[PDB]
Order: structure tokens, then sequence, then C-alpha cells
């Protein structure tokens, strides 16, 4: 499916999940959201646009914030994604893995800040390495363990007796991705992350959205 | 009180008559794409 990409850096591949294993020889792997999982991962220009206004609210300010970050830009960096998640699951393991890939030959930092209602409560930040790969370079977490605050949120959302009152606290939950040039601190990809539950037959859908200033 | 309060969080939607939480504009409210509201 649709995927995000900048001047500098593509995401092809990000999922979290939940992955149970029965024997040491069966897997049982749920995906709560994906991004290229389903179909080949891709990036075009018929995305729509969404005023960044309309969001700062839900995400840390001051500096370093969204738009402190936005304002440096480059604003075709900026992105935000709206999951429909799929919770439709009960030795476990959380994880979370993506891929990217970059003409340039970089050491990229991946900081993943969790928010409630616009304050961060959490902040995951993971060092990567290139590989060469057919003329570029590519980048990958793999299996990154979810940390403790979100595998307690799932929960929580989970044994809540209704559906629509889990649609109400996504309401106020956001992750902010900001994948950054460790050496020279240019914003390579900036991901919002806004949730819902999914109702689809399907299960996890996504839409993605070029994040402008209006 | 603390924003960030896992518990309130979760409280507030399971018993509204205790809630404790900021006020916010729903989303579904705000000038955003008809397609942030409906899945493809
Ligand atoms: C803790 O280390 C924060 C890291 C968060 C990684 C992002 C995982 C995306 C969570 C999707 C789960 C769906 C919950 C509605």
């Amino acid at each position: 499916g649709r995927s995000v990409a900048s001047s500098k850096l593509w995401m092809l591949e990000f999922s979290a999940f939940l992955e149970q294993q029965q024997d040491p020889d069966t897997y049982n792997k749920h995906l709560f959201v994906h991004i290229g999982q389903s179909s080949p991962s891709y990036s075009d220009p018929y995305l729509a646009a969404v005023d960044i206004r309309q969001i700062y609210d839900k995400f840390p300010e001051k500096k370093g914030g969204l738009k402190d970050l936005f304002e440096r830009g480059p604003s075709n960096a900026f992105f935000l994604v709206k999951f429909w998640a799929d919770l439709n699951t009960n030795s476990s393991f959380y994880g979370v893995s993506s891929q990217y890939e970059s003409p340039e030959n970089m050491i990229i930092t991946c900081s993943t800040k969790v928010c409630s209602f616009g304050k961060q409560v959490v902040e995951k930040v993971e060092t990567e390495y290139a590989r060469y790969e057919n003329g570029h370079y590519s980048y990958r977490i793999h299996r990154s363990p979810l940390c403790e605050y979100m595998i307690n949120f799932i929960h929580k959302l989970k044994h809540l007796p209704e559906k629509y009152m889990m649609n109400s606290v996504l309401e106020n939950f956001t992750i902010l991705q900001v994948v950054t040039n460790r050496d020279t601190q240019e914003t390579l990809l900036c991901i919002a992350y806004v949730f819902e539950v999914s109702a689809s037959e399907h299960g996890a859908q996504h839409h993605i959205f070029r994040l402008v200033k209006e | 009180d603390s924003e960030t309060d896992l518990e309130a969080l979760f409280n507030a939607v399971m018993n509204p008559k205790t809630a404790n939480v900021p006020q916010t504009v729903p989303m579904r409210l705000r000038k955003l794409p008809d397609s942030f509201f409906k899945p493809p």
C-alpha cells in the first residue's frame, strides 16, 4: 500500500504487532497497524493535504516540537498518518518493525514519542546504520520491543467494555516519529500518527496526508 | 493532577462523572478532509 517518502528518505515498511508462541516451531503474529505489508510499498504525489495548524495541539510544542520542526523544514518531509488499528487479538512479544531507503549513506536516529493530550509520556530512540542495496542504502529496525507503556495502553484499551470508548481514548493518543540524520540533524521524515479502531473486514487500514501551511 | 496519567485517561471514558482530563475539540469537528474519517 501507500508509504511515506521525503527527498532523502523513504519509509517502505512500518508495522506494530503481537507475536504469540504456541510451541517452539509455531508462531502467530497479529498486526495492529501496517504500511507496506499486504501489498508492495509505494510513494506518489496523489495523496491529500492537511493544515498542520489543525493538529499542533495534539503533539509536543516548544523547542524541538512539531511547529519548531515544521518551520525548520524541509516541508516535504512532514506527513500525517491516520491508522485504523486492528485490536481483535487474544509467550507473548509486542514489537515494532520499520524499513527505510535513501540514496545517501547516513547514520540515522529514529525518535518515537508517545503523547497524551499533546504531552510526551515516553520516547524511544534508536540509531540505525546503512547497508548497501542496489545503488542506494537501506535501514532497518527489526522487532524492536514495544515499550511497557504501549503494552499497558493496549491492555487497558481491550478491557474497555465498549468499542466506542476505545475511540474516545484514542482521540487524545498520538505518536510522533522523527527520523533525523544524526550528524547534520536534518529532518529526513517526520510522521504524526493518529488512531481509530478498525471495524473493517479487511482489518487494519491507513490513510496518509501531507502536512502543509495554509 | 497529571495530563499523562494513564488511569485518569481511561477513567474519563469508563466513569464520565469522575472524569478529570483536559477538554479537547473532537477530530470530527475540525477542518479535516472527509477521507480522514472514512477508511479506504
Ligand atoms: C515505546 O517505546 C513507544 C514506541 C511506540 C512505537 C509505535 C508503535 C505503534 C503503536 C500502534 C499500536 C496500536 C495502538 C492503538
